[PDB]
């Protein structure tokens, strides 16, 4: 159950859900594994503070396993596209597309907290069929695969060829390790 | 001879900086005028009719200035109301036949001349409806005074007492049409911007096919007023029949940071030499900075209110000088730069 | 006495674009005529009267109809305004002094003033309105409606003749308003939002509906002719002053080609109200028949009718006023449709 | 959860949740395995804002894996009977059907985002039975995969036997390449 809280404003109180009082902050949400439905969300949510106002800066925590990748992008070309810069703060932890979404945060805005937990890994996929078919699926995950180091290098900084041997297999990067790669920018570790 | 509207806009150049559209909508109506009145309508098989002039502008922006600079070189007699004053006919406020009796004054009561004359009504937006809708109340300022002026302007005989309205039978009201009476309607319509960006701006959605500005790249007041037209002045409050009596329509631009400088320096009653003849008349010189104008007038256009905006800089930075200056002695120059209007240091002083 | 034909001949070489309202007009005083020349009816039915209500949008002539009517009318014409007009007692103005500017007309002769006719311009600016807190009395609005509501009743309305002096003297000269032809024409601007209320259909949302868009949805013409009395009470008018008045003249906007001879046609056109000024410099203007179509269409669209013309000559016109005069060597000025765009410059001739 | 936004509106305050706000936008998501419910909610809004206003604009963010034929041509002969043009933009990805609507829309209004993927294919099915209903099914499913080829030549603007090569097996085409085939007219990179 979602708790309900109230808002005091001129015209007179009213009452918001916890997730729509942050809403009006500023503060989207992406928590679970990503997929078209939940991403759809958070576009809206997106475009619909663009509107309110377009110089504001946009907050996103990140608290996910990670997910589709198609869902993800459509989170990330939203994110390039609208004028805000979205401010990507990690909790708990930020697996690949958690992280490439992390990453992709305006330059200078990218946090994580002290204690999470961040991980990149190359695409996963399968087909089953005939070799010719087999043959067209596989040259896809290995485009997605150079798109997605591309777009990585570019935020973290760090050279192609880093990405793709750091990218191979599963790697955990703490807070700080992940500020040295370049995938986040500080660390909030208490309120000043 | 007839000046030619060049001559007109001559003098209104040395006072008024920037307005380059309202000088010629104001030196051709007063040269039409003028024509008017050197060749009466007695050849002329047609009777040559008026245009009403609606200067549009900013505060600050020189509408008034204009009008008060026109009668120092108006042969015709010309005279300054103000709309707050006017109220419809049978409420306590003010009648809109006084405007004519304030004409009549200043030709010493002479219908002829009065007949031919000059009116200029400011504040003109004040008596602006709220919405397009006609009222939900009796309005004695606000469309009341509208429909009382449409008979006005158009032209129509208008009643005023000839000397005293005492001692006269029915007062001996004085008959002058108002047929002939130029009408400039010059007011500071706050909000119209907007009502015009209504129609004039689209797509104003919350998807990637809407129209995001983000307040900076959007058209400013000077921009949007140019646009104007008699849709938008109806959903703003006025009238239509008192629109359609203003044909002619002149909007008047923002005072810019470099039309703001000139405006310090070039009027012939500029800024800079009000202060400069209070420290004249004291035994001081009061010298400013080319820099020091240009930092005057960026906080200027930061207070919004146009050209008054510069008098409030300039007191501020002179405000402990000028306490402090009578009792001084040894004061012979004062030197301004652009640190003291940064506040950064006080002014030289010379010894 | 004059014949429909010949009102509405006089009317046409005035107005333009109105032959639909000039036919009511004829018809409806030639008819008031008629029953004033018959005794007692003639016949047990008694006759409707004939009030006119000059209803239609700005610049749409009027105020021109009245008052070119009143020349070929031999009888004495009259001209108010209802905003002038307010309650009895009061600073503004009293109704009963209307019977008497008929007089003056007249010279104070009760036998011509019965066969008078009366133009109330403005009826609409006195529509009734509710009670404000800080005003201490509203005057004008239905009060001043129940004074010319009286006069349409018909009663006899005692006047001063030869502006007789502050003593009473009792003289008193009885004129009945029975008789007295009552017309009363105003803009009734925003009247045209309650009758859309009542008549607009609505647009449908499925497959088979009727949707309808902006550009076609409907316009003050062809909705003002379906007036009924229940949206003028909403206005502000009183019934009775409603039923009072049976006859209706509405007008309609005028058209791109009605506007077109305005330009040109009259003889103090616009077009030949410049050719005068221009003349009077020693230069000579030529409007080019193209011309006209620009300006009439960008008239229409600012919606002030033939003032809407002037709006658009001046702006054209306004560089080249200016310079014209310091000008030499400019024997000759040529406008064309591209000048009223404005992507052009008006053409000189040397 | 879906949160619910706030208007500010003449009449005051209204309360709306973040897709009906974005409908009163005149914009429409297509989101999922497309199927007859959700075709018919799709199909009920383009009504719904053509009443509206028959001039403006309808928008159309396709995020979907494709799915049923029938109920795709419900929406693509509602896009094409009425009046406003449907802009169809692209968001993560657009298989078969969302394919097919997305280069449905109106010539000049179709975008894409910078990472999409497009993925354009024949139409599967299978029937189970007596020889003589195969025949009538096997007949049935031909004729839908010509209908489509042909609907999709004459918005794409490629030949018919081109389209017939390509889509025999699953073709994947990135957002530049979809402008060069004519699925799509241009790429949303940046707000301008
Ligand atoms: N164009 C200008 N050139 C020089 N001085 C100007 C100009 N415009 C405004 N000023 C100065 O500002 C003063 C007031 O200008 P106004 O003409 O009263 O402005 P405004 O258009 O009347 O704004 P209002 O009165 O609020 S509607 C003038 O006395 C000048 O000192
Ligand atoms: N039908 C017309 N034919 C010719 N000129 C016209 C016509 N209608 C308007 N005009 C011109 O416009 C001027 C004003 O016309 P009016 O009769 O006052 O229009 P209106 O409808 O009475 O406007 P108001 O403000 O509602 S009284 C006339 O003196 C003519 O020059
Ligand atoms: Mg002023």
């Amino acid at each position: 159950l979602v708790p309900m809280v109230i808002e005091q404003t001129s015209r007179g109180e009213r009452s918001f859900d916890i997730y729509s009082r942050l809403l009006k902050e500023r503060v989207i949400f992406l928590t679970g594994q990503v997929e078209d439905h939940m991403a759809n969300l958070i576009v809206a949510q997106m475009l619909f503070l663009e509107a309110e106002n377009p110089e504001k800066d946009i907050y996103l925590y990140i608290n996910s396993p990670g997910g589709v990748i198609t869902a993800g992008m459509s989170i990330y070309d939203t994110m390039q596209f609208i004028k805000p810069d979205v401010s990507t703060i990690c909790m708990g932890q930020a697996a690949s597309m958690g992280a490439f979404l992390l990453t992709a945060g305006a330059k200078g805005k990218r946090f994580c907290l002290p204690n999470s937990r961040v991980m990149i890994h190359q695409p996963l996929g399968g087909y089953q069929g005939q070799a010719t078919d087999i043959e067209i699926h596989a040259r896809e995950i290995l485009k997605v695969k150079g798109r997605m180091n591309e777009l990585m290098a570019l935020h973290t900084g760090q050279s192609l060829e880093q990405i793709e041997r750091d990218t191979e297999r599963d790697r955990f990067l703490s807070a700080p390790e992940a500020v040295e790669y370049g995938l986040v920018d500080s660390i909030l570790t208490h309120r000043n | 001879a007839l000046p030619t509207p060049h001559e007109i806009r001559n003098h209104l150049d040395d006072y008024v900086i920037g307005q380059e559209q309202a000088k010629k909508v104001l030196a051709v109506a007063v040269y039409n005028h003028y024509k008017r009145l050197r060749n009466g309508d007695t050849s002329n098989g047609v009777e040559l009719g008026k245009s009403n002039i609606l200067l549009i502008g900013p505060t600050g922006s020189g509408k008034t200035l204009l009008a008060e600079t026109l009668a120092r070189l108006l042969d015709v007699p010309f005279t300054m109301a103000d709309a707050t004053t006017l109220t419809e006919a049978g409420y306590v406020g003010e009648d809109v036949e006084n405007i004519i009796q304030k004409l009549l004054q200043k030709c010493d009561y002479d219908v002829q001349k009065a007949q031919r004359g000059i009116v200029y009504i400011d504040e003109i937006d004040k008596i602006s409806r709220k919405s397009d809708n006609p009222s939900i109340t009796r309005d004695v300022s606000g469309e009341g005074v509208q429909q009382a002026l449409l008979k006005l302007i158009e032209g129509t005989v208008a009643a005023v007492p000839p000397q005293g309205g005492r001692k006269h039978p029915q007062q001996e009201f004085l008959q002058v049409d108002t047929s002939k009476i130029l009408f400039i309607c010059g007011g500071a319509f706050a909000g119209l911007d907007k009502v015009i960006s209504h129609r004039v701006e689209t797509g104003s959605g919350i998807g990637f096919g809407a129209t995001v500005k983000a307040k900076s790249d959007k058209a400013s007041e000077g921009e949007l007023l140019a646009q104007v037209e008699p849709e938008d002045l109806i959903k703003f409050g006025l009238i239509p029949e008192f629109i359609g009596r203003l044909p002619v329509v002149a909007t008047l631009n923002e005072l810019s940071e470099e039309a703001l400088i000139q405006i310090l320096k070039e009027p012939k009653n500029a800024l800079t030499k009000q202060y400069q003849a209070l420290f004249n008349l004291e035994g001081v010189d009061l010298e400013f900075r080319d820099e020091a104008l240009d930092a005057i007038a960026k906080k200027a256009m930061a207070r919004k209110t146009g050209a008054r905006g510069l008098r409030s800089i300039v007191e501020a930075a002179l405000l402990d000088t000028m306490y402090d200056l009578p009792s001084m002695e040894d004061v012979e120059k004062v030197v301004i730069d652009e640190s003291v209007i940064d506040g950064q240091s006080e002014p030289l002083l010379i010894y």
